Order: structure tokens, then sequence, then C-alpha cells
């Protein structure tokens, strides 16, 4: 009847020092392949209707999602550097990356499926179908998915001190853009096929990227234990079978922003047009720099489960605190650059093709929902990031869309210029995890009571 | 000569037995002994005996949800006890 979500603030004493600072570094490895994107989505310029993005955004349907399941072993190898077998832990890295592989090529195969956008029911650039070479972005760079999972595995094994990642996903992106147009139309290489050729060269640095995981058994003690992945150990293995319900709940919850794609892609769909198409310069830079934001819990995911098998009971869940709002501190004072600061003269026509003469009725989000979602899910890369505790997170948010389902058509017969109404309840469904999560890592940073069974020691 | 198998820890039960995980940098010459009750003083000790690095175990946790109270026992160097040390904390 008042507090169900405990002792709120207790994430406190002399934290001042949490050094989850490499854990930056974990997701600008990750602005280092965000920006690969723009790079083929201006240089699939050089082909006018490569408008090609069509296929490529329609593709990371089956990648993001996937990939939900896959960086689920976020902790299971990063608590498992508080056991002592990296190759066991790794037997694991291993067995998942068969999973990175084995899901890998039902991306790779559920994308060859895929392609039939020869359907049509509603507005024209999302049905419309005149010349469609995406025919081949949907293959040429759809059947990467497998080595690309691999690819993944990686960063899902760069839990524990390392990200030699933002070496290889950086000199990834540099190797792909010569690359990328020497398709498109290109030298020596198969120089021809262009509108799906700047993904031929995409996904070729899938494939590259895949091997800087196996280059990198280099710099110390091993993580290759690539002895025959396989599995069975009843009817079916798990520690694969495990993957599987932190997986399941990580996808089927990043289709949280997987209908957070039609709602926002189906409210451009009365006369709103204009403008409100132009809700995409504005949240595809939510996106942009949100990136960095949200991902330092899905990275900050390590220092909590990892600091669970180093026995560190809420030595770590109260940092999950005082990480939860050390970019929360960023989360204001860069919520403030967003509702603020607009896309000024130096936004040409870049990944999405509309600046000139449009509304700021698209930075009136840039607040809404932007820091009070900012973390509540950094919230959750660190509830799963920590514990068990996506299990039902995915029920996280069976709201975070269910909740803003009518606030959906809470625009579309809005009260004010609702152009932000309907997030309403999402952002407001969408600040329901203000407490739902936040709630539990405080029934969950009080299960490491229950679970610190012993307070202190002799000496 | 020292102090005692210095860690403290019971994670859970399996609601009738029990977890104990606790420190064991090495052995000694090595051996673990530990104590077997309740705190309530009746109910006869029984004894679970370990090797190496493992005081890091698990009880055969018999009756229900009744506090609990056991030790680990060192041995060492001289075939005697390099401390004991106790947590009571039950089902
Ligand atoms: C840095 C990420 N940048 C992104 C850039 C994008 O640019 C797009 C341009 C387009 N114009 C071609 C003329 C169309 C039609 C869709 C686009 C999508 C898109 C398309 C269909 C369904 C969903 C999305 C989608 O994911 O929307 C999120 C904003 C998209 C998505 C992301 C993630």
């Amino acid at each position: 009847l008042d507090r169900f979500s405990f002792s709120v603030f207790l994430k406190e004493i002399r934290l001042l020092t949490a050094l989850a600072l490499p854990m930056l570094l974990a997701q600008v490895a990750q602005v280092g392949i965000g920006f690969v994107d723009t790079v083929m989505a201006g240089g699939a310029g050089k082909e006018d209707l490569a408008a090609v993005a069509l296929g490529s955004s329609a593709f990371a349907t089956v990648y993001i999602t996937f990939m939900g399941i896959m960086a689920a072993l976020n902790p299971m190898i990063a608590q498992l550097y508080g056991a002592g077998k990296t190759g066991e832990a790794g037997e694991t890295g291993r067995q998942g990356i068969w999973f990175g592989l084995i899901l890998g090529i039902f991306g790779m195969i559920l994308m060859w499926a895929a392609i039939t956008p020869f359907r049509n029911w509603l507005t024209l650039s999302d049905y419309v179908e005149g010349t469609m070479a995406q025919y081949m972005l949907f293959t040429s760079l759809a059947m990467p998915a497998a080595m690309v999972h691999r690819a993944l595995h990686a960063y899902a094994s760069s839990l524990n001190r390392p990200r030699l990642i933002m070496l290889v996903s950086f000199a990834a992106f540099v190797l792909n853009v010569p690359l990328n147009y020497i398709f498109v139309y290109g030298k020596f290489g198969m120089p021809a096929l262009g509108g799906a050729g700047c993904g031929v060269a995409t996904m070729a640095v899938f494939w590259f990227s895949a091997l800087a995981l196996w280059i990198y058994i280099a710099k110390e003690k091993f993580f290759r234990p690539f002895g025959l992945t396989a599995k069975f150990g009843k009817p079916d293995w798990a520690v694969f079978k495990q993957i599987w319900k932190i997986g399941a709940p990580i996808g089927l919850s990043y289709f949280l922003e997987a209908s957070a794609f039609s709602f926002i892609v189906f409210l451009i769909a009365p006369f709103g047009e204009d403008y409100v198409a132009a809700q995409q310069v504005g949240i595809s830079l939510s996106g942009i720099l949100y990136m960095i934001p949200q991902s330092v819990g899905s990275a900050g995911t390590v220092r909590i489960g990892f600091s669970l098998g180093r026995r560190e009971f809420s030595r770590a869940r109260y940092i999950s605190g005082v990480s939860l709002v050390s970019g929360w501190v960023l989360a204001v004072i860069t919520v403030l650059s967003l509702v603020l600061f607009r896309s000024p003269l130096a936004s040409m026509y870049n990944d999405d093709p509309a600046v000139l003469s449009i509304a700021s009725t698209v930075l009136l989000f840039a607040g809404l929902f932007q820091p009070a979602d900012f973390t509540q899910c950094i919230a959750s890369y660190a509830l799963r990031g920590y514990k068990v505790t996506k299990v039902p997170m995915f029920i996280h948010a069976a709201a975070f869309w269910g909740c803003g389902l009518l606030p959906g058509y809470l625009l579309a017969y809005r009260f004010d210029m609702g152009i932000y109404g309907f997030w309403t309840a999402l952002i407001a469904s969408l600040t329901i995890a203000a407490v739902a999560l936040v709630w539990c890592l405080e029934k969950y940073s009080m299960e490491l009571v229950k679970s610190h069974k012993a307070v202190s020691s002799g000496l | 000569v020292s102090s005692v198998p210095t860690k403290l820890e019971v994670v859970a039960a399996t609601p009738t037995s029990l977890l104990i995980s606790w420190d064991a940098r090495g052995e000694y010459v090595v051996y673990y002994r530990i104590t077997y009750g309740e705190t309530g003083g009746n109910s006869p000790v029984q004894e679970f005996t370990v090797p190496g690095s493992s005081s890091t175990a698990t009880i055969s946790g018999l009756s229900p949800g009744v506090d609990y109270t056991i030790t680990v026992y060192a041995r060492s160097y001289y075939w005697g006890w390099y401390s004991p040390i106790s947590i009571n904390y039950r089902t």
C-alpha cells in the first residue's frame, strides 16, 4: 500500500569508485559497428533507388532479435569468472558458438524464407516494390547471420576484462568501407551487383570479424575449446538448453523494440506522413546515442553476474545502483541536448532521407520517454544482466508494448498537438519500468541477504 | 598456531539440505571435519568430512526449517587443528 519496491536508495556506502568504465569501450566498439551502416546508407547513394535499408533493416530483425539470445550469455560466462575454467566456462563459449551458428543458421535460413516482401496492404515505401535488387541484400547479406552470431558470441565472451573488440570492430568497419563499394561498382572485384552489393560487402565483413574471434586466442590463456561443439546429455544437452531460458526471455523481449518498430512505423500511416515520418531522423537519433547509454548496463551486466561467481553478494548489486545511476547522470545531462538541440545545418540526407523544412515535434519525446527509459532497460541488463532475471523480464516488456498498445491509437485522436501523444503510456507504460524491474533490484539486491548466508567471517 | 578456515557462507538450502561454501586456500597438510547439529543443544552432533580446498561442499540436511549451527575444521602440519569457524544459519 506504499513501498513494495522496498528500501530504495541503498546502493550507496563509498562506491564513488565503481570503475565499470571499460564497460564503455564494450559499447564504443558498438558505435564502431553502428556506423558502417551510414557509410552504406550514404555508400549506396551512388545507386539512387538504392534505398537498400529496405532489407538491411528488415534483416537486422533476426539479427538483433536472435542476437538477444546470444549476448544472453553475458552473465553465463562472466559469472563463471568466479569459477575457474574459462574453457568449461568456455565449453559454454564453445557450446554456444555452436548455437551462434546453429541459431546462426536460422537467421541464415528464416532469412531464406524471409524474401517474400512480394506482399501488400498499406502505404508507399512500406509495401510498394518497383525494382527490387533488395532481392540480394536479402540474401547476399542474409546468407551471413550464420558467421555473424559467432561474431557476437565473441563479445558474448568478452565478459571478463576485454574489449579486443574495440580493436577489431573498428578495423572491421574500416575494412568494409573500401570493400563496401568495390561491390556496388568496383575494381578487379565482382564489380557489378551494387544494390545488395553494399551488403555482400557488409556481410563479407561479418565473416572477417567472425575470425577476429578466432584470432584472439592470442593474448593469453585459452578460450579455445572448439573440440567438437556437440551437445547430447539426456534427450537434448543443456549448457545450451541452459542458454535457452536466458535467450527466449531476451529475444522475445528484444521484441520490445521490435514493435517499437510497428508502432513507430505505423504512425507515419494516417495522413500523418510528412514531419511524422521525420520521427526517424528523430528516433533514429534515439537509437544513435541511446546506444552508448543503455548499453553500459548491457556491459555493466558483467560486473554484476561476474561479482556473483566471485561471491561478492551485492558488493556488486550495490554497485548495480552506482552503475544504474552514473550514466543516469548522463541520462539527464544528455536528455538536455535532445529536447534542446536540433538536427541543424550539418544534417544533409543520410541515415533517413529528410532534413530541411520540418518540425521539432520530434524533440517532444526526446524527453518524454528519454531518461525515463534510458536506464529502464539498463536496470534489465543488470537483472537479467545479473541474474536469471529476464525469466519473465520477458513479461517486463509484455507491458512496454501492451500498455502502450492503446496510446498507440492515442496520438491519432489526440488531445494536444500529440505528435508525442501515443508516446503516452509508451512513456508511462515505459516508466512502469522505473518500477517492474528496479523493483526486482530491491526484491533483488534483497536476495543477497537470503543468499549471503554468512554476514562476515573470522580473521 | 593461527586463525580459522576464515570464510562464512551457506548461500541457501534445498529447503531440506544445505550448501556450505567456504574458504580453503589450498588445504592444509589437508582436511576438513565439519560439525553437525542444530543450535538446539539436544539433537546430537554428526560429522561430514572432506579433502582439498573443499570446505566448499554440501550437507545431508535432514530435519525441516529448524535452526542448525555447523562449524568447519582446519587440519594441518601437526595432525592437529588449525582452528575452527562457525555460522548457525539454518533452513
Ligand atoms: C541506426 C539505426 N538506423 C535505422 C535506420 C532506418 O532507416 C530507414 C529508412 C527508410 N527509408 C527508405 C526511403 C525506411 C522505409 C525504413 C528505415 C528503417 C526501418 C524500416 C522498416 C522497419 C523498421 C525500421 C526501423 O528499425 O526503425 C527504427 C527507427 C531503419 C531502421 C534503423 C534501425
